[PDB]
């Protein structure tokens, strides 16, 4: 796994963030002391021995135990996903901005 | 559980319900695969060993092969009936006048009494149709695709009324050597498909004929399919979740091996249903790649159908439906009494055919431009065994033998399963010793 | 008398030398009044008088209940104390009673007709077989005023009327994929969890960068389960559907040629001629197969061709649309699955009918 | 075989791949195009090798230098820009931590794959 | 030997897409004889026979123009010579739309190959449709191909291919001339190709 760690002003949590789009994560700093480290925000990050989860719901409407080979009886399916990982292992950096190279409380 | 549940539950396993022949007893038994055992798949028509290449036909050749038919049939019959000559079927004249012909349905269906129509071949009659009818007459037998002689009186050219039908006639029989089949008592037992209840798969059917066979060592056994109906409601839904060609294989392997124990022989009588051979007629024998090396020597296949030797002995092999279908459209004046099967058989007999019902029912497919030089009987046989949806019964008749077996499980219930002996003598006699010497119909 | 006079004007129009122009014009606009003319209802029955003969008793023919006048035999000699028998003739006519019925049996003597309510003498049948027919006998081949035309200037039904083409006769002007094709039957699958159903026509699903594999997702567009990881289910199924295809050829009906006579039948009869043999009754006419072998093979191409994806891959021109796709989605594995199926069907028609030509008897 | 274009890994025959490993060939970086037909000898075959490929791994140990014998009438197009323009790395890449070839190949398709992911909109 | 080219390059739907008003202005330099002097003929006449449009017809979806656009066209050129306004609904329009219907198909549903305006199709009196090379007389041909401006010397060396029954090679040189570009690029065979080209070299 690798991206970009990004905040939101709209989703207020983790995603994983590149070109091709951005991803719920759960970094974990160990010992269940997490981050509150707020420079890691925007910056380039990666993780090897990672967890992938899914949830899965449905909306099922099985009448009986002998046509759990059937199909009538299933409508939705929602599909979370997320990641799931500890920071202490953390490959880190930040963006060194590829460009043409008091007052506050 | 549910499965074989209403048929592990017979209460009839083993009881002979009915029979034939000279006195034999319960506890039948065989040599297994004792050293002398005659088996050939004969012919002077070819035995099918490879495939068809066909997939498309050629209108016109029908018409001959029809017409080859109707023609080598004719004289054959004329030869030995002493009539001189025929009649281009539109001359109307006023007397005794003999015609050579094959009947036919004028309208889309089935028939009646009264509208017979017939039809003559390429050359004798110049090619072409006449309806008939046969009122006036007294007793007859017809149904499509059957040749025959007839006689009447063409009085507008464009109708005729019959007067008389002169009778089919059987060819004799192999007459074989007095060196070869000197043999002893003989056992084989036989049973059709399907192979289930309809609604497992399950094959339990199968468990306890394999068990039977182990029991009681028989010289072959010849299992006609079809191992898996397509009509078998378990897979017209497209349900099992596997490959079938793999089905196949399996409750095939489950055979070989379960017999190879009890040292017998196996041969297969393939049909038109499983689904993983293609459905024409006649068929290719079965194919299959993988052989417990040292039983080459044990088990063959054959086509359907075919025509089997045994110790000098034959064996008519059919994987069809034929007297259903024959049932389904036969038309006979005779009220009185009558075997409807004895009339069917008789006929089944003479026209040299596996199949003479023509135009076929709307599903049982043909292709003549082989079938005729493929599967044309080679001898008039001695033993003919021909599956159903009828119920079982037993005939000797006039030199030859059938045996209706029945099926093995009817819909979701028991059923039946055909075992015969044969034997031949040494010397003369009425010169047809039957070479069957009895014959049990045991059921599961 | 509406069809056969209708006709009978019909040919009367050729014979005179008005322009081809003039022959369209008043071949049509009398066309189409006629139509009219009944399609807004205003045409007494009287001119609807059908007339038939018959042969034997209404029982003895085979078709108990199948033919369209036959049915009012039973009823005339089972409904009243009346007699009909052999030299009769029935002056009847065919009437829908909003019943979904063949035509085969909403047959009906007119008196009641004009008597009840709910008899609906069917102003649909009378049109796609009484003057349509007739006038393809003569008008047809006319340049450019071809079939479906003369449809679409009575009543627009040609969806089910398209079928009809004369299409024996289109050789006197080697072609593109689809409309190789088009004239088949697609494939139609049902889904092992949704239930719903589908239709695979093309490898691709659609539009150019989007395109995706067929087998990928299910259509309906909730439903979450990927018909591809059921390969095998498929597998039967085409099998399980080829093995019915085959089943009409080998059983092929016959059907006539005449395009008045139109009789149906197997029994194939003897006589015969240039073009093949002769029906019975139209005793100046062809016959011509049904299912023409031409079809069959037709759609055994049809279904080869939408399972070797590999080909239409080739022949795609973009490359960046390719390499992406590639680099997308096309495993080892998706591709052998494609491979296996693609694989039954190709094997199980080069089996054995038609791709061969014996050589080794063309040159002798 | 243009394998990659930044920085021009280059082989014939379509399914010989190969790379310029050690020569400072700036002049045979900006010059090729399809329609050239050169020369070669005693340059190893890696087959039986798998790890990213079993194709015709070509790899010269400098013995038989390029052989210049042919040009190829083409003129160039107009998209490289995003797809070739910085290699330059590459050149001491190899001499970076002494790049062996098989993890050279596989160091490349991950940097494809990262440019593909990151470059150049971040 | 007869009327499939090679096969079917310039088909239904290839590229093209252009407004109505410019087809006159593109005509005096792109449409292939034939064409050209039929629709010289139908903006004099403004009117035509039962088979002359099914030719004319079916070229326009050479460019593939849209039937309501084309049916637009067709009533400019029809009224305005009066065609009756009501008429053109149940008469001529039908057929037209109907040329990109269900059946038509590879009767109607494509365009025309000159080896179908040649080994068929008589042109009869003072009508228009057909090969000028093969219909027209030679030398009334002569001067009225001379009317394209045309030098004598390539008028002459090309009735002479003329004569020599193979025509194609003359609608090449003929175009060759005319746009003065010393390769004919191809071997010509149909006249919507003819006519791709044409707008290629713009
Ligand atoms: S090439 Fe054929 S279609 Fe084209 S202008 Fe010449 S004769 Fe007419
Ligand atoms: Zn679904
Ligand atoms: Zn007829």
């Amino acid at each position: 796994l690798l991206g970009v760690l990004v905040a939101s002003s709209h989703k207020g949590c983790l995603q994983l963030r590149d070109q091709s789009g951005s991803l719920p994560c759960l970094l974990l700093a160990k010992h269940s002391q997490p981050l509150s480290d707020p420079r890691l925000i925007g910056c380039l990050v990666r993780a090897e021995r990672f967890q992938l989860i899914v949830e899965r719901d449905v909306r099922s409407s099985f009448p009986s135990w002998k046509e759990l080979s059937m199909p009538g009886f299933i409508q939705k399916q929602q599909a979370r996903v997320y990641v799931q990982f500890f920071l202490a292992d953390a490959l880190i950096l930040p963006v060194p901005r590829p460009c043409l190279h008091h007052l506050g409380q | 559980a549910t499965p074989s549940q209403k048929y592990n539950s017979r209460s009839n396993r083993g009881e002979v319900v009915t029979s034939f022949g000279l006195a034999q007893g319960v506890s039948w038994s065989g040599r297994g695969g004792a050293g002398n055992i005659s088996l050939k798949v004969l012919g002077c028509p070819e035995a099918l060993t490879g495939s068809y290449k066909s997939m498309f036909q050629k209108l016109p050749d029908i018409r001959e092969v029809l017409t080859c038919k109707i023609e080598e049939l004719g004289s054959e019959l004329k030869e030995h009936y002493k009539i001189e000559a025929f009649t281009p079927l539109l001359a109307p004249a006023q007397e005794p006048v003999t015609l050579l012909g094959q009947i036919g349905c004028d309208s889309n269906g089935k028939l009646n009494n009264k509208s017979v129509i017939l039809e003559g071949d390429r050359e004798h009659s110049s090619g072409a149709q006449i309806p008939v009818d046969l009122s006036e007459l007294k007793e007859y037998s017809l149904f499509p695709g059957q040749v025959v002689i007839m006689e009447g009186i063409n009085t507008t050219g464009r109708k005729l009324v019959a007067t008389k039908l002169y009778e089919g006639v059987p060819l004799p029989f192999y007459q074989p050597t007095e060196e070869d089949a000197d043999f002893e008592q003989s056992m084989v037992l036989v049973a059709c498909g399907p192979y289930t209840t309809s609604d497992s798969i399950t094959y339990d059917p199968l468990l306890d004929l394999i068990a039977v066979i182990n029991h009681d060592r028989p010289d072959v056994c010849i299992l006609f399919g079809p191992f898996l109906d397509a009509k078998h409601e378990q897979v017209e839904n497209c349900l099992l979740t596997s490959p079938f060609e793999d089905i196949f294989k399996q409750c095939l392997r489950t055979i070989i091996e379960g017999t190879r124990s009890s040292g017998s022989h196996l041969v297969f009588v393939p049909s038109l249903r499983d689904v993983h051979h293609e459905p024409v007629y006649p068929q290719p024998p079965f194919s299959y790649s993988d052989l417990s090396r040292e039983d080459k020597k044990q088990v063959q296949f054959v086509s359907e159908p075919c025509s089997l030797s045994i110790n000098g002995v034959i064996f008519g092999l059919t994987s069809t439906d034929l007297l259903f279908h024959l049932g389904a459209e036969e038309i006979s004046s005779s009220s009185g009494t009558s075997d409807r099967f004895s009339r069917i058989l008789k006929h089944i007999l003479t026209q040299r055919s596996y199949y003479p019902l023509y135009p076929p029912q709307e599903d049982m497919a043909i292709d003549y431009e082989s079938f005729y030089v493929y599967a044309q009987l080679p001898v008039t046989p001695d033993v003919l065994i021909i599956p159903s949806e009828l119920r079982y019964f037993v005939k000797d008749v006039l030199g030859c033998v059938c045996v209706n077996p029945g099926r093995l499980t009817k819909g979701q219930v028991g059923g039946t399963f055909a075992r015969l002996y044969l034997r031949r003598p040494a010397a003369d006699g009425a010169e047809r010793q039957s070479p069957c010497i009895a014959v049990q119909v045991v059921r599961i | 008398d509406l069809a056969k006079d209708t006709g009978n004007f019909v040919i009367g129009q050729i014979l005179s030398d008005q322009s081809r122009d003039t022959i369209v014009e008043n071949i049509q606009k009398r066309l189409i009044e006629i139509g009219e003319n009944v399609l807004n209802g205003s045409v007494p029955v009287s001119q609807f008088e059908i007339n038939k003969a018959l042969t034997k008793d209404p029982q003895d023919y085979p078709d108990k209940k199948s033919l369209p006048h036959v049915h009012v035999a039973l009823w005339i000699n089972s409904q009243g104390g009346r007699k009909v028998k052999a030299g009769d003739t029935v002056s009847y006519v065919i009437c829908q009673d909003g019943s979904n019925l063949t035509a085969s049996q909403r047959a009906y003597a007119p008196e009641q007709l004009q008597k009840q309510d709910n008899l609906t003498i069917d102003t649909q049948y009378y049109l796609a077989q009484q003057i349509h027919p007739v006038v393809a006998r003569i008008c047809e081949p006319i340049d450019g005023i071809d079939a479906v035309l003369i449809a679409t200037w009575l009543g627009l039904d040609p969806t089910q009327f398209r079928v009809h083409h004369y299409h024996k006769d289109e050789e006197n002007d080697q072609l593109t994929d689809e409309e190789k094709y088009r004239d088949c039957e697609r494939f139609k699958c049902p889904c092992p969890t949704c239930g719903t159903e589908n239709i695979y026509d093309n490898v691709f699903d659609g539009s150019g960068t989007d395109m995706e594999p067929s087998l990928y997702r299910c259509s309906n567009i909730d439903c979450k389960a990927s018909p591809l990881t059921f390969t095998v289910q498929l597998s039967n199924k085409l099998i399980m559907d080829i093995r019915r295809f085959i089943k009409k050829y080998y059983d092929g009906w016959l059907i006539c040629e005449e395009p008045t006579c139109r009789n149906r039948t197997r029994h194939l009869p003897l006589q015969f001629s240039r073009t093949g043999p002769l029906c019975p009754a139209c005793m100046k006419a062809t016959l011509q197969p049904e299912y023409s072998d031409k079809s069959l093979y037709t759609q055994l191409c049809f279904y080869r061709y939408i399972f070797d994806a590999e080909c239409a891959l080739e022949k795609l021109t973009t490359d960046h649309e390719k390499d992406k796709l590639k680099k997308q989605f096309f495993t080892p594995k998706v591709l052998q699955d494609y491979r296996k199926l693609k694989n039954t069907a190709e094997q199980f028609l080069s089996r054995s009918g038609y791709s061969e030509v014996n050589l080794s008897k063309l040159f002798a | 075989g243009v394998l990659n274009e930044p920085a021009g890994l280059y082989e014939l025959d379509g399914q010989l791949g190969l790379c310029l490993a050690y020569q400072q060939f700036r002049g045979l970086r900006r010059v090729m195009r399809p329609g050239v037909c050169l020369q070669l000898q005693d340059v190893h075959l890696l087959q039986s090798v798998g790890g990213g490929t079993r194709r015709p791994v070509l790899a010269p140990c400098l013995r038989g230098a390029v052989l210049l014998q042919s040009f190829s009438r083409q003129k160039p197009g107009a998209h490289s820009s995003r797809q070739a323009y910085g290699a330059s790395l590459y050149e001491q890449l190899v001499w970076e931590r002494q790049l062996g070839l098989p993890l050279y190949l596989w160091a490349t398709k991950a940097l494809e794959e990262l440019a593909c992911k990151l470059c150049p909109h971040v | 030997s007869h009327s499939y080219t090679g096969q079917d390059y310039s088909t239904q739907g290839n590229v093209g897409k252009i407004s109505l008003d410019q087809i006159d202005l593109l005509s005096t330099k792109s449409f292939p004889p034939c064409m050209r002097q039929l629709h010289k003929a139908l903006r004099e006449n403004h009117h035509l026979r039962h088979g002359g449009r099914m030719q004319y017809g079916l070229f326009l979806k050479g460019i593939g123009l849209t039937l309501e656009q084309a049916l637009q066209f067709w009533k400019q050129e029809f009224i305005k010579g009066k065609m009756d306004p009501d008429k053109f609904d149940k008469g001529y329009s039908y057929n037209i739309r109907h040329s990109f219907g269900k059946e038509g198909k590879r009767t109607d549903y494509t365009p025309f190959s000159c080896l179908k305006i040649i080994l068929s199709n008589p042109p009869s009196q003072g009508d228009y449709h057909g090969c000028p090379f093969r219909h027209s007389d030679p030398e009334l041909l002569k001067q009225k191909l001379q009317s394209y401006k045309i030098s004598p010397g390539g008028i002459s060396q090309i009735l002479d291919l003329v004569k020599g029954t193979h025509y194609q090679v003359a609608c090449q040189k003929y175009f060759e001339m005319i746009h003065n570009v010393d390769d004919c690029g191809f071997s010509l065979n149909h006249p919507n190709q003819f006519f791709c080209e044409s707008q290629r070299i713009l």
